């Protein structure tokens, strides 16, 4: 009934 | 790392060739679901999962977008270091002991896949069999290569011989693995 | 020529031990086949694995909201999903199908090989032993590793090289968590 | 969506404000977020949490052990804290934010020495005049307005130099208009000083 | 914090608007929302790394874009009256806490013939209040403006003050039945009696009106209700 989640990747800082 | 159960709650893939990507979840080496990034759907791999488990496919699209961004930053930092092609190893076997007349399933395990781009087809008596063919997604390994399993629901008979055809950049010619009763 | 390709992988891996007593999160950032940065919940901070990583780990550790969100993923990803594994995956039981089949046409006082095929079972914990007249065979037993079929079922084939004498009885013993008792399958030399 | 809040709530200025929030369907992977929106402004992030307690420079958040309810705690309720407070849940997974009805918080000042009166003010450039009902207790309500008569709402004024606070309400009309004939629609206390 | 321009905008049916948003320095994710009193906080789209990651359920005429410096722009084509709302911009590191900006208050009209600047008037405090409380309350009245895109401030002796000031949170409609009614706003400033009784002290009520731009055509004969400041003043009297 409840949505599961996975790991969240950090974003590289090459802006 | 020693553990009773290992889960990959997020095997995230993205590669420049295509471009293409993949999101899935694994538990003890088995794929629970994969997200169809084009249709934006979660495809669970068991009827038990489809009844009590839910996963928002938007979470996959959000992660893959980060990987696309991260890949561009690291390509610049690594001075454009291309991926090395690995030679895949192919093995063909049956799901159950083959008895002539009883329907069985042929399994083709293509291991040590890198980069995750491969063609897996079936040839019955030379002719490319298309109906009754299914395969899994790219399953992760600890050395960060992949393996993929293809299936062929067939009917055993001394009339038919079968081959698993595998095309890969690491292979000079398409690899054929035979299976006969 | 072979087409050029650049591969990126992110793996959010949870390691469960002893039910819910020991849980560990290890997120991995992989460029091609080079893991260059990781977060180990036992360490608590992002770490660079290769000289390609220090710019990434230093930035993610310098962002309070990112570092806090990753530390909380031990609870928000690993422990939360494990409760759903208890209700689904960890209670899945598929009984094995056990069949014996000789590799060649059986003939008395002739070399042969019996294959005990244990197919389509789950979970992976399996124990197979060969017996001849209530005596465990331990010399001509050649067992294949655990074969993963990829459809949430396992398979294993245990082969025994033997010579069928008159009256011999060969039994294949199989133990599996889906079975209430250990099971056997018999095979006799034809008269 | 997943959160239930009371539509309105009052609190005393200076004391602590405890805004409750109910979320029984919350998931173990969902955070409890709190936002507030002052009138004619954008939503202001306050605090968020997952389990147990959290504190920052703005407020405190207490989540029950069963996580079925939370409570935002404003330590020193100031006049600027009068806004709409939204209690929401979020996966922190890069998805959208969903706001509920929110709680309309009203910070009532403590008038130490109420001296209610209705004064008349003359235009500095002139005939036009307005009436000022000020220095009344916070329990008094300004009610509303006659079609040709305009009346505002209670406005809390704070003179930081004198450490003084007072309520106020301005009424005007373009007529006939008189002082006592303006706020007669409200429960004005009989101690209201109507000067000559 | 998050910055958005413009803060107020008046447009007619069929026109187009481009809204700008500057996220918090270092943030990479930019979300756009539409906030109405009737529909609430409705999601538009979210941008990360110059690409649209998440998408709401708004039609195609609502479009967005994100630049390399993570700044974002939003566009609405064929403006309809129902598009009148506060268009908010939320900023985040990537997937974490979203911090909102002030928003663009967009009002879509059928024409511009009902846009009026305010009239401002200051009312000197009552002599009865001065003798009774030793305090002097000034009252400012801004009336006859449309729309309610107004910012009122008090200025004592050339410096803006906030202590002892209370402005109405929402302007009231002068004709609550008419759909094209103009608004009125009231504000108060309370100082000590002897401070007000000093002829050297100068009190000014300033009302900033956000109206039409120079691009907007004006065919009517009255003065064009452009963005302007209307103020009224009053000196101290002993
Ligand atoms: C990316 O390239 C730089 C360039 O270094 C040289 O590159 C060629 C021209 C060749 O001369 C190589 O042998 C050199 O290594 C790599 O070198 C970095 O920068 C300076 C040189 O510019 C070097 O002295 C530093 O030691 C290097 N820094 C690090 C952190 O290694 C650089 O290593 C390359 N990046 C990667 C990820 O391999
Ligand atoms: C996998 O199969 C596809 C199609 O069977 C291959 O794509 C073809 O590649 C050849 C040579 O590169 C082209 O001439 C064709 O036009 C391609 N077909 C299409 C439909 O685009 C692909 O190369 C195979 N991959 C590998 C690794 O062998
Ligand atoms: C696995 O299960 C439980 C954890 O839930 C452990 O039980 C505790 O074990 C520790 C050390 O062995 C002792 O304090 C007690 O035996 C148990 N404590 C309780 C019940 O409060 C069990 O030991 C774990 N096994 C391991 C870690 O090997």
């Amino acid at each position: 009934g409840q949505v599961e989640l996975g790991g969240g990747p950090g974003a590289e800082s090459c802006q | 790392i020693v553990a009773d159960h290992v889960a990959s709650y997020g095997v995230n893939l993205y590669q420049s060739y295509g471009p293409s990507g993949q999101y899935s979840h694994e538990f003890d080496g088995d794929e629970e679901f994969y997200v169809d990034l084009e249709r934006k759907e979660t495809v669970w791999q068991l009827p038990l999962f489809r009844r009590f488990r839910r996963f928002d496919p938007q979470f996959a699209l959000t992660n893959i977008a980060v990987l696309k961004h991260n890949l561009n930053c690291v390509i610049k930092r690594s001075n454009s270091t291309a991926a090395t092609n690995e030679v895949p190893e192919v093995t063909v076997f049956s799901k159950s002991p083959v008895t002539l007349g009883q329907p069985n399933t042929l399994i083709c395990l293509v291991d040590n896949i890198f980069p995750p781009v491969v063609n897996i087809t079936w040839l019955s008596n030379g002719h490319s069999v298309t109906e009754g063919v299914s395969e899994t997604s790219f399953l992760s390994k600890s050395d960060h290569s992949f393996f993929k399993i293809s299936y062929l629901t067939f009917l055993p008979s001394a009339d038919e011989i079968y081959d698993c055809k595998v095309e890969h950049w690491g292979l000079d010619e398409p690899l054929l693995k035979h299976w006969e009763p | 020529d072979s087409p050029e390709d650049f591969v990126y992988q992110f793996k959010g891996m949870c390691y469960f031990t002893n039910g819910t007593e020991r849980v560990r999160l290890v997120t991995r950032y992989i460029y091609n086949r080079e893991e260059y940065a990781r977060f180990d919940s036992d360490v608590g901070v992002y770490r660079a694995v290769t000289p390609l990583g220090p710019p990434a780990a230093e930035y993610w550790n310098s962002q309070k909201e990112v570092l806090e969100r990753t530390r909380a993923e031990l609870d928000t990803v690993c422990r939360h999903n494990y409760q759903l594994e208890l209700r689904t995956t960890l209670q899945r039981r598929v009984e094995p199908t056990v069949t014996i089949s000789p590799s060649r046409t059986e003939a008395l006082n002739h070399h042969n090989l019996l294959v005990c095929s244990v197919t389509d079972f789950y979970p992976a914990q399996i124990k197979v032993r060969w017996f001849r007249n209530d005596q465990e065979e331990t010399t001509g037993v050649v067992s294949t590793p655990l074969i993963r079929n990829g459809d949430w079922t396992f398979q294993i084939l245990v082969m025994l090289e033997m010579t069928p004498q008159r009256g011999d009885v060969y039994t294949c013993h199989v133990e599996h968590p889906s079975l209430q008792n250990p099971i056997i399958v018999e095979w006799r030399a034809q008269s | 969506m997943k959160t239930t809040q009371p539509p309105s709530m009052d609190c005393a200025e200076g004391r602590a404000a405890n805004l409750p929030c109910n979320h029984s369907t919350i998931s173990g992977n969902e955070y409890v977020y709190w936002y507030r929106q002052i009138h004619s402004q954008g939503p202001q992030y306050i605090i968020h949490g997952l389990k147990n307690n959290e504190t920052n420079e703005m407020a405190s958040l207490i989540i029950t052990e069963d996580r079925k309810s939370s409570t935002l705690i404003l330590p020193h309720a100031t006049l600027r804290d009068t806004a709409v407070y939204y209690c929401i849940v979020s996966h922190n997974a890069g998805n959208m934010l969903t706001f509920g009805g929110g709680t309309r918080l009203m910070v009532k000042p403590h008038i130490q020495n109420p001296d209610p009166a209705v004064y008349q003010l003359r235009d500095s450039k002139s005939d036009k005049s307005v009436c000022l009902f000020t220095d009344f207790d916070s329990q008094t309500n300004v009610s509303q307005s006659d079609s040709d008569v305009y009346i505002t709402d209670k406005c809390v004024l704070d003179m930081r130099s004198m450490d003084f606070k007072s309520n106020s309400a301005v009424a005007w009309s373009n007529k006939d208009f008189a002082c006592a004939n303006a706020f007669n629609n409200s429960i004005i206390p009989e101690d209201t000083f109507f000067p000559s | 914090g998050v910055t958005q321009t413009p803060r107020y905008l008046i447009k007619t049916r069929g026109q187009q608007v481009t809204l700008s948003c500057s996220p918090i320095s270092g943030h990479r994710s930019v979300s756009w929302y539409q906030q109405t009193p009737g529909q609430g906080l409705q999601f538009l789209f979210e941008y990360f790394s110059e690409t649209q990651r998440n998408k709401g359920n708004f039609p195609g005429r609502f479009s967005g874009r994100q630049f390399s410096n993570s700044r974002s722009e939003m566009n609405v084509s064929t403006l309809e009256l129902g598009d009148s709302a506060l268009y908010l911009c939320a900023s985040s590191l990537e997937r974490e806490t979203q911090y909102f900006g002030p928003g663009t208050r967009l009002l879509v009209l059928e024409d511009l013939k009902n846009v009026f600047p305010p009239e401002v008037a200051v009312f000197e405090p009552s002599e009865a209040e001065i003798s009774h409380t030793q305090k002097a309350t000034l009252v400012c009245l801004a009336t006859g403006f449309f729309p309610d895109h107004v910012e009122l401030s008090w200025w004592v002796n050339g410096k803006e003050v906030h202590s002892g000031v209370c402005t109405d949170p929402q302007p009231l409609k002068e004709q609550p039945a008419l759909n094209d009614s103009r608004y009125a706003l009231s504000s108060r400033l309370r100082v000590s009696a002897t401070f007000w009784q000093n002829p050297r002290n100068h009190f000014r009520c300033q009302v900033q009106f956000y109206g039409l731009s120079e691009n907007d055509e004006w065919t009517q004969d009255r003065a064009k209700p452009v963005t302007q400041i209307v103020s009224a003043e009053a000196w101290g009297r002993a």
